[PDB]
This record gives C-alpha cells, sequence and structure tokens, in this order.
C-alpha cells in the first residue's frame, strides 16, 4: 500500500 | 485519528513515522525532539502478548511527512536508527505503565519548514496546563474508526479529563503516569486516537510563551471513539528524569 | 531553544486553523 521508499535507505 | 481533520502543511513538525523495513508497513507514531532524539510509546517496541520485539536495524523513521503512504521526495527525511532505550520500568505485563521510548538516530536530520521539533515540558508548564477541561492535540495516521486508512496526517483536539472519570471508564488499573482525555457522551463532539496513532503526541500550545508542548503519547484505549471511553496518553513530564539521564549519560 | 516554534507558523506569526481552540480551553 505504500509506495517503495529509495533503496539508499534499506 | 477518529473524527478528526487533514492536518494543515507544516501544522505538526515534529511528527515522526515509525516504519518497518521489511515488510515497508507503518509500525507507529513518534515524535523529534531534537536533531538526534525521537520520543514513541514503548509498545510500539516492545510487547511480547503480540510477539513483537523489535531492534534498531528492523526500523526506520521518516521525519517531515504529511501523506501516509508516498514518499515525498525533496520533502521528508528517512533516518536509520542508532540505539533503542525503553524504560525499565515499562509494564507491558499488565497497564502498559510507563509506556515510553526513546529512539536515537544514526545522524543528526536537517530541519526545514516540515521538520522541527517539538519542546518537553518543565514542571510549572505542566502544572498549568494538565487540567481537565484544557484541550491538547492529538496527530497520526492511524485508522479512522474501530471497525480504513488517511490519506494524509490526521488532527484532533480533545479535551483532559477528570482523573476519576478516567478511573471509572475502565477496568485497567490507571496509574499517575498516565492520564486520559476525550470528550463525554453529552458533550456532543467526538474523537479519539485509534490503531496506528500509537506513540505520537498529545500536545499543547502554551499560552505563556506560545510554544507547543509534547504532554502526552498516544498509549492505549478500549476501542476507538467509544461512548464513555476515553484515550489514554503516558504522562510525559512524569517520565522526564528517565527522558534526561538517558539524554545525558548517551 | 527554538523548539516548539513551527516555521510555517509561530515563525511566521500565522495561526492554524484551529489552535484557538486550544487557547480558549485555557481558562
Ligand atoms: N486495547 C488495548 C487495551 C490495553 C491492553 C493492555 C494493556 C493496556 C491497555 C490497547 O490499547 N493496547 C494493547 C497494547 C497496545 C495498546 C494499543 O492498541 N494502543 C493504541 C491505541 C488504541 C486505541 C487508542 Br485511543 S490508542
Ligand atoms: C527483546 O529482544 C532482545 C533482543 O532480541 C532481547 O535481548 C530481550 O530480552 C527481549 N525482551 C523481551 C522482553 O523479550
Ligand atoms: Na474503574
Ligand atoms: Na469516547
Amino acid at each position: 500500500d505504500f509506495e517503495e521508499i529509495p533503496e539508499e535507505y534499506l | 485519528i477518529v473524527e478528526g481533520s487533514d492536518a494543515e502543511i507544516g501544522m505538526s513538525p515534529w511528527q515522526v513515522m515509525l516504519f518497518r523495513k521489511s515488510p515497508q508497513e507503518l509500525l507507529c507514531g513518534a515524535s523529534l525532539i531534537s536533531d538526534r532524539w525521537v520520543l514513541t510509546a514503548a509498545h510500539c517496541l516492545l510487547y511480547p502478548p503480540w510477539d513483537k520485539n523489535f531492534t534498531e536495524n528492523d526500523l526506520l523513521v521518516r521525519i517531515g511527512k504529511h501523506s501516509r503512504t508516498r514518499y515525498e521526495r525533496n520533502i521528508e527525511k528517512i533516518s536509520m536508527l542508532e540505539k533503542i532505550y525503553i524504560h525499565p520500568r515499562y509494564n507491558w505485563r499488565e497497564n502498559l505503565d510507563r509506556d515510553i521510548a526513546l529512539m536515537k538516530l544514526k545522524k543528526p536530520v536537517a530541519f526545514s519548514d516540515y521538520i522541527h521539533p517539538v519542546c518537553l515540558p518543565d514542571r510549572e508548564t505542566a502544572a498549568s496546563l494538565l487540567q481537565a477541561g484544557y484541550k491538547g492535540r492529538v496527530t497520526g495516521w492511524g485508522n479512522l474508526k474501530e471497525t480504513g486508512q488517511p490519506s494524509v496526517l490526521q488532527v484532533v483536539n480533545l479535551p483532559i479529563v477528570e482523573r476519576p472519570v478516567c478511573k471509572d471508564s475502565t477496568r485497567i488499573r490507571i496509574t499517575d503516569n498516565m492520564f486520559c482525555a476525550g470528550y463525554k457522551p453529552d458533550e456532543g463532539k467526538r474523537g479519539d486516537a485509534c490503531e496506528g496513532d500509537s506513540g505520537g503526541p498529545f500536545v499543547m500550545k502554551s499560552p505563556f510563551n506560545n510554544r507547543w508542548y509534547q504532554m502526552g503519547i498516544v498509549s492505549w484505549g478500549e476501542g476507538c471513539d467509544r461512548d464513555g471511553k476515553y484515550g489514554f496518553y503516558t504522562h510525559v513530564f512524569r517520565l522526564k528524569k528517565w527522558i534526561q539521564k538517558v539524554i545525558d549519560q548517551f | 531553544a527554538d523548539c516548539g516554534l513551527r516555521p510555517l507558523f509561530e515563525k511566521k506569526s500565522l495561526e492554524d486553523k484551529t489552535e484557538r481552540e486550544l487557547l480558549e480551553s485555557y481558562i
């Protein structure tokens, strides 16, 4: 349901 | 938040979203109290009855947000956690007594029009403002009703309730580390926090110095916005000696 | 130090739409 966040934070 | 309204832009710039890395989902609200410290409810991180026990690497905080689900490019900032601190006498076994936790960020967050810390109350501000009938403000991205989810941050203003009314509304044992808020059935107006609003702030605007202070943390309730029930909030000032000890030592 | 003063409200002397409700309760 959430827009994917930038991979750099994961 | 039940029976609230859409927040204005920048209305609650201390609002923090606690976000699970995998699966990517909202876990809780929280608040910004300096460039490196975030305040939330202990049960957002540790609640063994529900097999909840998060570690730092499980979690992110998202600061500066308005939209619940959008990635708000150039506005929100996402921070990793250095360390979690839960109150040592947090009572998850019984009644969520001392439902408070601090999260230290790995790096300081840059303040902006959308990102700014709330004040924590001194004894005098707490004594003056934590009075039955006085209203505070609760914000969050949690459920809009007990039994969907909002597009943007929700806000509701609620009056503090007399402690005997709080006690008489529930079978749960209340403590001096809690207060409750909400309208009475006769008052007409409605509103409450709900699941997903956990850990977010109950704030009051001091009429003495026109600053916003965080008096409470969304802690617990039996349902959401039920007649004759009230939301319960961690009494931040009562626990401020623990807050200061953590920040001063870490 | 700067805590509790919002860039888009107190810092610009703008009020949000419901903060008056809080003030009116502080009797
Ligand atoms: N329904 C229980 C009642 C209870 C059980 C055990 C000890 C104390 C209270 C409850 O609130 N919780 C269970 C643990 C977490 C907490 C919660 O869901 N918090 C969030 C909110 C729900 C409604 C409002 Br308003 S805030
Ligand atoms: C929570 O998890 C940590 C690390 O996994 C562990 O050390 C701690 O004992 C756990 N606490 C509870 C109450 O289960
Ligand atoms: Na009771
Ligand atoms: Na109610």
